[PDB]
RNA sequence: AAAUUAUUUUAAUUAAAUUAAUAAAUAAUUAUUAAACUAAUUUUAUAUUAAUAUUAUGAAAAAUUUAAAAAUUAAUUUUUU
């Protein structure tokens, strides 16, 4: 459905607009290594999706 | 209101009030001109000026001696602190309470201001606000005619 | 293993997100017609209108046949009965 | 169901009955290192009967009738006590202050700078009683036309401002407005008030010590005196009103967490204890011998025993495969330079 | 007490000095130091470690031994399993009944 | 069923010795 | 007696209902009776 | 459209507005609307030239695109963008224009009467600002959150005669004796 | 939307 | 209670530790007239502050400019709105080589913001509920259990239980009736209006404790981890597990601010210990639930705002658990620039007419000022 | 029961002590098979409790302050826990009417040696 | 605006399917005790053997559970050996056991 | 209290002592000194908040504990089950709204497809917000500056856009001009009184988006 | 129909009428939340209300009153932590 589209890159840094629900109180060392490189993949993992 | 004015001006309160006539925002070119300095030069007026609701800035201490103790602040949008709540509005019960929320300094200086005002109505104390319960719009009416009686 | 250890193995259907009503159903417009609720804060009356004043008129009092026309208030054992139906919407 | 209280019904227990102790002026102090900087059986239940018939005499305006009281008082009162004791100096105390009444100010004042003299040689006087001792002689010193040292009441409070605790008066009276669980019926017991003037005399002392060093003032027409008199004045009652202050609990009537009373009347530190004994600057004498670690230069002072190998950083994922330790390797030896001294 | 002197000999005193429930922590500054005052005669002694075994105990010249629980309780009410302590001796349980109200 | 607090005895009803005898009147319970 | 724990739970052995406050006047409300909202020296008055 | 005080179309009938040069306005409220709307247009630009920095080498593989797919923010640029610019512009002008107004209002009223009472003729020095402003002048009042701290009630806090403890490692700790609590009723 | 039934 | 009255001490002293007590003299560890949970002096968590904080003084900070040291006024112009301190602050901001260079005074609407415990909470109860693993909250429902919908046997006669299609939640194979799933548990809807007082209010409060700390570039010399510890144990911070660690929100130098961290110290950043690169900032933007009444029957989501503030802003939890805040200068300018028009829209109408005079709308569009940084 | 309530009665054993005006007289009535009364002449009552003749009774309770225990019985038992709320009320007035009456005296001091101050 | 339902959350572990509580409420799920160790009602806690619920565990000792039961082999490896956390290390100690012989104990070698 | 000194009065708790706990920190003890809030466990709710729900409040007996007496909830049961749903409220009795006749087929406030409902903007509150500064008087203040200064939101501008209402407003000082939908007859006889003007636009919904958002 | 999970508490009570192709609906009661001190008396004594929540038709021993009652019915004070 309708789900604020014109808001996915149009956030200030890449871990915004991005309904993550899943997340935890203390990240561990690499669970934020995990999350910085997660956010950005679903970032470039959507973008390159929706450009090929 | 001067009918609730004297309700305060009879009060045994410290932090006197400003007399009733100089606390008005409501009173030569012909036969003087208006009060937002509109001057002869064909009539620029100044837009702050003159308020027909009855805005104007605050108008300063009771008297230079005293230091007032507590500070209420105005809104972002010039009114002031007191807004009446009810209780249970979900049941539309008509029990009121009031809150006072944008004082800052000692409230319990404030606080102990406002029982010599309602030496009947339960008044609590907070962080934030001082809630008064049991007082309705009327009071709400009282409160500004200090509060502005306060210089604030 | 733990629920049931072959209940949950074995897969059933699986239950989603259950979707909403209409959130003004229940100002129903059988009152949306016969009343309108007038009256400031914290104090609604529902007024309706007169009960007798279309089936029989030949014959009734002279001066009963127009306490049909007033604006009365409907007794507040009914106000607070339909409007709890209003209330629901954020209990607690 | 409303009472009526005919028959005897016997009091309620109420935390504004504690036995609070008398204000003992501290250790290593006596009295006139601050003043001059500025048992044998009697029958003591019937002279307690006799000694408050004085105080009905002198409070009603009896006072030669209850100076005679006084003295028997202070016969038993020196029989039974030993020298130096600090209740015989309390009614040699107030017969001090019955002279004073009928003009005899030869002997009020006499015995009472005996009462200073009985009271500094103690050990650890009651500083409820060595307030009054020289509020009186500040009275009695005016009372013979005396108008300065009339004013001892400056150095009446100069002990109260200095030795008192003026919040240990309201420690477990402070968070009674919690109690209450009710609001529109027997909700008086939100706003249980009490007076500084009946929980705590040596305030009271202090407050009227200083009214009459008003109005000694006031005809000496001492100005820039009344002044310093007031403005000391405002700050000593500000300051104890200051330890009643506490912000209102839930407001609306709560129903049933009656355990919570466990949280409200405790050892709740009154604003003047708490801003004086606060962490930062009294700090928490913390010894590492006892805990297990230290800030990183002080690693070695840590709790001992027997023999320790440093493993390595209890890192979770020690516990997953081998993929994940060949990660992880470079861990250990990396926080080795960030302890190392 | 019996004939003057105190029937009452230690007060094992388990706390922590840093993990948590200050209340013990909070007792050793305020009244500890009092309550050492009027009873200097009783051998207080203390027991830092990790896991505290929260239960004040006395331990009577007689060779026994009484317990209290100090969970989750506040300093005031320590200070008064002190004095709860220094009283009683442990040496019988009556029921103060009307065959006990004369011991002997 | 007319469960409303006030129609009986608050929660059930129980025979402690003062009622067996002394009853409503005191002249005692039919039966017990 | 047998007093237990409170004013009004006086002698709790009669098995009368303590804290009903008897003083007070029965709220007769709809039951039609001359003894209605009466006070009870209007008793005889049974012509209004 | 109105949005300006040039009138919207709907001076269709001939509405005309005289007495004017009426007013002096500071444009207090729109210079305030003007740096926070200042500040989105240029906080979308930078939206629309995100351009991938993947700090990680898994999905390096597109660091040199934008961070918007060429539709989109050939879209972006024309749907909001270009909208807050326009925006941007509004209050660009309210003040642009009101602003000649008070350059010839500070003139035709310079000369009458002071070149020393005009900028307070056109002052808004409330007797207070010294509250918000600079608020170590002020003390009319006690403003203070902290106010047990406030010059005036200063001497509620309690001034402790502490030390340092070099036994216990530089500590520093309060010289009060402890009042022995209460303890019993 | 569809509506709860 | 008071039960076990015997047998849970042991008569002895553990001949290590345990020891009597000697007299009132003695200085206890660990003993204290306040009832503390955290009990930690200045040795343990010493505190990065000019003073101790004391109740005399109104924060243990710079009030005034010291004589021997550039000062630096703000990016911004300062106002005193409601809640502020009213009193000056002067940081002094620290050289990366732990040396102390010029002293910057901080924003007394940001790091002014006196605290209040219940409106922090707002922020914390935020987070201790968006800081659950919403999706780990599954369980099993009636209907989803696959089991005979039939009953076996129809109870006619005999003293078989009142029960058929057993697959309810009272058998140990069942499930709920009304059972626990991600889209029924509240996600909550945060406003920007008390997530920045909800953020100031600690920030603050990270000052008034006095464990504040500016630098002026959280940069390393090399990517390395072994280079930011080499760079903590300069500075002296504790980012081990133990040691309460450092929260960094790292915006960059004075004259460079950025908002996407330093590449270097990012990689750096990554230490086993207790340490949380946050983000440069305290506001974030306005809830939205597009999902409002029912309108995706699929998602699998919380309920509530579908946009949650990341696990990387400044929050309450990691703000508590951190004792030390370690802010460069090029965040400073982010904070004061995105709550400048927020501290100004906030004033009293008779106060924001007062602004073009005393110069703070000077507005960089209309050309009065050149461009601030 | 409301009769025994307006003698200050209810429980077995309760003893009141009531005056002999008429409309007490027949509250009395009502009840006499409840109470077991007594009568005493006033003077039968001024040496009951050892009183000199001259002294009246309308000068004893002129000094007894009228709020004695249970002060008032007003219409319920909330108007009853409002009147005593306000009278621990007029108790925080009074020492707050107290700490602004320093101030107040200290502030009419103040101006003076401020305006006595030019002169 | 309208506050979060802090429930019971970071503070204790979840509670049980009460006849109270909101839908917002996340109880535990059937069939699974809140209380670990309570298999049965009288099993008493285990010694120095805890379960790390919540986040990962900062430093996870051998002995404490970790989504797992509990392994004599993989939890406790030697028994004779006995650790804890010092200056946030791992380090492992010769188990004590206390013995009095004058009246104090003495923190005498186990093995 | 000990009438010698030398005779303390004893420490033998009570059930008010002896059985207390810790002093957590109250939102006063942590406004005074801040220096004492040192973990997330100090951050405790709104002391309103007493807790979550911890009993059943069945209906005709108070608030009744969780396994407590179910004898008299009788109707607890049947009150959770929740309100009939598409079923009449009214069992017996003919219910209200149907003994009363239907009026204006519609209803009696009804809202069709072009009613002129306008949402009421006092004059009080134009003329105050025209001196606190959020509106200019010399440009003609038309509904995009009400919209745009925060005068009124988006909650209150609906197609028939705004009617000025002349509310308590006994005069107006200064000439101002609007370009409004629908003024009150008093409210144009005030500003036309202090020179000012009123065009009164009444654009359809086309116009009032295209003023709005230009 | 069967169940509905957390002791040591801290303000009381019953009601009985309009209607029912015979009881989810109304009064009255009870309840949750909240209220203001109108002559009557003692210097006595007084639970009066508002707002909402509410799946109920039948009252021991008396005093009498209908009815072949052979009890039901009216009645009205009880109705234990």
């Amino acid at each position: 459905g309708f789900t604020m589209k014109y808001k996915r890159g149009t956030g200030l840094w890449d871990e915004d607009h991005v309904n993550d629900f899943d997340a935890n109180k203390y990240l561990s060392a690499r669970s934020t290594m995990r999350w910085y490189y997660g956010m950005e993949r679903l970032q470039t993992r959507n973008n390159m999706n929706a450009r090929r | 209101r001067s009918d609730i004015y004297d309700e305060l001006l009879k009060l045994p309160l410290r932090y006197a009030l400003h007399d009733f006539r100089t606390l008005q925002a409501h009173i030569h070119a012909s036969s003087g001109l208006s009060s937002a300095s509109p001057d002869a030069p064909a009539y620029y007026a100044v837009a702050g000026r003159d308020s027909a609701v009855g805005y104007a800035p605050p108008l300063g201490p009771a008297d230079p001696v005293d230091v007032i103790p507590f500070f209420v602040h105005r809104s972002s949008n010039g009114h002031l602190p007191g807004k009446v709540y009810s209780m249970n509005a979900k049941t539309l019960m008509p029990a009121f309470y009031m809150r006072i929320q944008n004082i800052e300094g000692d409230m319990f200086r404030f606080e102990e201001e406002l029982m010599k005002i309602f030496p009947t109505k339960k008044i609590f104390v907070r962080s934030h606000s001082v809630y008064v319960y049991n007082v309705n719009l009327d009071g709400r009416a009282v409160l500004h005619h200090w509060l502005l009686g306060l210089g604030f | 293993p733990k629920a049931g250890c072959e209940e949950i193995t074995r897969q059933g259907r699986r239950v989603v997100l259950k979707p909403q009503e209409y959130f003004a159903q229940h100002r129903m417009q059988v009152w949306q017609m016969r009343f309108k609720e007038m009256g400031p804060p914290f104090s609604r009356v529902w007024v309706a209108l007169g009960g007798k004043m279309r089936r029989r008129r030949i014959g009734r009092q002279i001066d009963v046949k127009d306490m049909r026309y007033y604006w009365r208030p409907i007794e507040p054992q009914y106000q607070r009965l339909y409007m709890s139906r209003l209330r629901i919407k954020d209990h607690s | 169901i409303t009472r009526l209280y005919t028959s005897y019904f016997k009091g309620e227990l109420f935390p504004n009955q504690l036995a609070r102790p008398l204000e003992r002026l501290p250790r290593g102090v006596s009295l006139a290192a601050a003043r001059k900087g500025q048992r044998p059986y009697v029958p003591l239940g019937e002279v307690a009967k006799l000694e408050l018939q004085g105080d009905y005499l002198t409070e009603g305006g009896l006072h030669q009738e209850a100076l005679e009281y006084y003295g028997v008082v202070a016969k038993a009162y020196e029989l039974a006590y030993p020298k130096d004791h600090p209740q015989v100096a309390g009614i040699r105390l107030k017969l001090a202050g019955a002279f004073r009444r009928t003009g005899r100010l030869t002997s009020s004042k006499a015995n009472c700078e005996a009462v200073l003299q009985m009271l500094d040689s103690a050990v650890q006087p009651p500083l409820e009683l060595i307030v009054e001792a020289l509020f009186e002689l500040g009275l009695t010193s005016e009372a013979m036309s005396d108008a300065a040292a009339g004013t001892v009441f400056e150095e009446a409070v100069a002990l109260v401002d200095m030795f008192h605790n003026s919040g240990q008066s309201h420690k477990m009276l402070r968070l009674l407005p919690r109690l209450g669980r009710r609001f529109n019926l027997n909700f008086e017991e939100k706003f249980v008030y009490f007076s500084p003037f009946d929980y705590d005399r040596v305030f009271a002392l202090a407050d009227q010590c200083l009214e009459r060093a008003e109005v000694f003032y006031q005809a000496r027409n001492d100005r820039a005196g009344v002044m310093r008199v007031l403005q000391q004045r405002k700050e000593l009652i500000d300051k104890k009103f200051f330890n009643m202050r506490d912000f209102a609990g839930r407001i609306h009537t709560m129903r049933g967490h009656w355990k919570r009373r466990a949280q409200v009347l405790t050892n709740a530190p009154t604003p003047d204890e708490l801003l004086r004994y606060s962490p930062t600057i009294h700090q928490v004498y913390r010894d590492f011998k006892y805990e297990l670690n230290a800030p990183i230069g002080r690693e070695k002072e840590v709790q001992p025993g027997v023999n320790r190998v440093v493993h390595d950083m209890g890192n979770p994922y020690r516990r997953s495969g081998v993929r994940s330790q060949r990660m992880f390797r470079d861990a250990e030896k990396n926080f080795e330079k960030y302890i190392r001294a | 007490s019996r004939n003057g002197e105190l029937c009452l000999q230690r007060i094992i005193v388990s706390y922590s000095p840093n993990k948590g429930n200050p209340a013990m922590r909070q007792f050793m500054a305020t009244h500890l130091p009092e309550f050492h005052r009027q009873y200097p005669q009783v051998k207080i002694d203390i027991r830092p470690r990790q896991w505290p075994e929260s239960s004040i105990t006395g331990i009577y010249r007689d060779g026994s031994e009484k317990a209290y629980s100090i969970r989750f309780l506040s300093s005031m009410g320590i200070n008064v399993r002190f004095h709860r302590l220094v009283n009683e001796g442990n040496d019988y349980n009556h029921s103060f009944s009307a065959s006990h109200l004369h011991l002997q | 069923r007319a469960q409303h607090p006030n129609a009986g005895t608050r929660f059930g009803r129980v025979y402690n010795r003062g009622f067996v005898r002394y009853g409503f009147g005191g002249f005692g319970m039919s039966v017990y | 007696a047998s007093t237990a724990k409170g004013y009004m739970n006086r002698v709790m052995v009669y098995a009368h209902r303590r804290r009903k406050a008897r003083y007070l006047a029965p709220k007769n409300a709809h039951v039609r009776s001359p003894l209605a909202h009466k006070m009870p020296e209007e008793y005889g008055n049974t012509w209004d | 459209s109105g949005a300006v005080g040039r009138g919207s179309f709907h001076s269709v009938v001939a509405g005309a507005n005289p007495r004017r040069i009426p007013t002096y306005y500071n444009s207090a409220y729109e210079l305030i609307q003007l740096h926070r709307a200042h500040r989105e247009v240029t906080r979308n630009f930078l939206v629309r030239d995100k351009v991938f920095d993947n700090k990680f080498p898994g999905c390096s593989l597109a660091n040199g695109l934008f961070k918007m797919v060429p539709n989109k923010r050939g879209n972006f640029h024309t749907r909001e963008l270009t909208e807050s610019i326009r925006h941007r512009t509004i209050w660009g002008q309210r003040i642009q224009q009101q602003r000649t107004i008070n350059a010839a209002i500070l003139e035709d009223a310079t000369k009458v009467l002071s070149p020393a009472q005009m900028e307070d003729r056109f002052s808004y020095r409330t007797p207070d600002a010294a509250a918000y402003f600079s608020p170590q002048e002020y003390t009319a009042a006690n403003n203070w959150p902290n106010y047990w701290q406030h010059p005036t009630e200063k001497h509620v806090v309690p001034k402790p005669r502490w030390r340092r403890e070099p036994e216990l490692g530089g500590i520093t700790r309060v010289r009060d004796a402890v009042a022995t609590p209460i303890a019993d009723y | 939307r569809f509506y709860r039934p | 209670y008071d039960s076990r009255s015997s047998g849970v001490h042991d008569v002895a002293p553990r001949d290590g530790v345990d020891f009597m007590y000697e007299g009132p003299q003695q200085v206890l560890p660990g003993a204290h007239p306040l009832p503390l949970f955290h009990p930690d002096n200045s040795v343990t968590r010493p505190p990065v502050s000019p003073y101790l904080p004391s109740p005399q003084r109104p924060h243990p900070y710079f009030t005034t400019e010291l004589p021997e040291l550039p000062h630096f006024q703000t990016t911004r112009p300062i106002v005193y709105t409601v809640g502020t301190m009213k009193q000056r602050i002067v940081a002094p901001v620290f050289d990366l080589a732990n040396n102390v260079t010029h002293t910057r005074e901080l924003d007394p609407f940001i790091f002014g913001f006196y605290p209040e415990t219940e409106e922090m909470a707002k922020n914390l109860s935020y987070w201790l509920v968006r800081c659950q693993n919403f999706s780990s909250k599954w369980d099993y429902e009636n209907r989803e259990i696959w089991r005979k919908a039939k009953k076996n046997w129809p109870n006619t006669g005999m003293g078989m239980a009142r029960v058929g299609d057993r697959k309810n939640h009272a058998h140990p194979w069942g499930a709920h009736s009304k059972p626990v799933k991600p889209w029924n548990l509240l996600m909550p809807t945060m406003d920007v209006k008390t997530w920045s007082k909800s953020n100031r209010m600690l920030v603050t409060l990270k000052m008034l404790q006095g464990k504040l700390q500016i630098v002026e570039r959280l940069t390393l010399p090399e990517p390395t981890q072994e280079a930011y510890l080499q760079l903590c144990r300069t500075m002296g911070w504790d980012v081990r597990h133990k040691g309460g660690g450092a929260l960094f929100m790292d915006g960059g130098s004075r004259l460079t601010p950025s908002s996407e961290y330093d590449r270097a110290f990012f990689f750096g950043s990554f230490f086993n210990g207790r340490n949380k690169l946050v983000r440069p900032t305290l506001l974030c933007d306005e809830p939205y639930d597009y999902n409002r009444t029912s309108s995706k029957a699929r998602t699998k989501g919380p309920k509530g705002q579908k946009n949650p503030i990341p696990i990387n802003r400044f929050n309450a939890y990691d703000a508590l658990t951190h004792d030390t805040l370690i802010i460069t200068e090029g965040a400073l300018l982010q904070l004061e620039d995105e709550m400048y028009t927020h501290k100004l829209a906030m004033l009293p109408p008779h106060i924001r007419a007062q602004l073009p005079e005393r110069g703070f709308l000077d507005s960089e569009v209309l050309g009065d000022v050149p461009p601030a940084l | 029961n409301r009769m025994l309530r307006e003698l200050r009665l209810e429980f077995m054993g309760q003893t009141t002590v009531v005056p002999d005006i008429p409309p007490v007289r027949k509250r009395i009535w009502r009840v006499r098979h409840v109470v077991r009364v007594d009568q005493l002449d006033l003077d039968e009552a001024k040496a009951l409790i050892g009183i000199p003749e001259h002294i009246s009774f309308r000068d004893l309770a002129g000094q007894i302050p009228p709020t004695f225990g249970r002060g008032g019985s007003v219409a319920n038992p909330h108007m009853r826990s409002k009147m005593n709320f306000m009278r621990l009320r007029r108790m925080r007035l009074r020492d707050v009417m107290h700490r602004d009456q320093l101030e107040k005296r200290l502030l009419e001091e103040r101006h003076h040696a401020l305006q006595q101050q030019q002169q | 605006p309208k506050p979060a339902p802090r429930y019971n959350i970071g503070l204790r572990p979840a509670p049980k399917r009460q006849n109270v509580g909101g839908q917002f409420l996340a109880t535990q799920k059937h069939y699974a005790r809140e209380l670990w160790y309570k298999r049965q009602y009288y099993s008493t806690r285990p010694f120095a053997i805890q379960k790390h619920m919540g986040s990962t565990p900062r430093i996870l000792l051998d002995r404490t559970l970790w989504r797992s039961c509990w392994l004599t082999k993989s939890n406790l490896p030697d028994v004779n050996r006995w650790e804890k956390v010092v200056n946030s290390q791992r380090v492992t100690e010769d188990r004590w056991a206390l013995v009095e012989e004058d009246g104090v104990m003495y923190q005498v070698n186990w093995k | 209290k000990e009438f010698d000194a030398d005779h303390p009065l004893p420490v033998v708790g009570t059930r008010l002592n002896e059985r207390t706990t810790t002093h957590k920190w109250s939102h006063w003890d942590q406004y005074i000194n801040p220096q004492i809030t040192q973990s997330w466990m100090y951050l405790t709710q709104t002391p309103e908040y007493v807790g979550p729900r911890s009993g059943h409040n069945v209906i005709k007996m108070g608030w009744m504990k969780i396994g407590g007496s179910w004898k008299y909830s009788r109707s607890y049961n049947d009150a959770r089950r929740g309100f009939a749903k598409g079923q009449w409220q009214e069992r017996k009795m003919t219910p209200r709204f149907m003994l009363a006749p239907r009026v204006s087929a519609g209803g009696p406030r009804n809202r069709y497809e072009g009613k002129a409902s306008f949402s009421r903007l006092s004059l009080s509150k134009l003329l105050w917000a025209v001196d606190t500064g959020r509106l200019n008087p010399n440009e003609t203040i038309t509904l995009y500056h009400l919209r745009n200064a925060k005068v009124i939101a988006d909650r209150e501008v609906v197609w028939p856009g705004m009617v000025l209402l002349a509310g308590n407003v006994e005069r107006v000082p200064y000439p101002l001009h609007i370009e409004l939908q629908n003024a009150s007859a008093k409210a144009i006889q005030l500003l036309e009184e202090a020179g000012g003007s009123f065009t009164n636009v009444y654009m359809s919904h086309e116009g009032l988006y295209q003023e709005l958002h230009p």
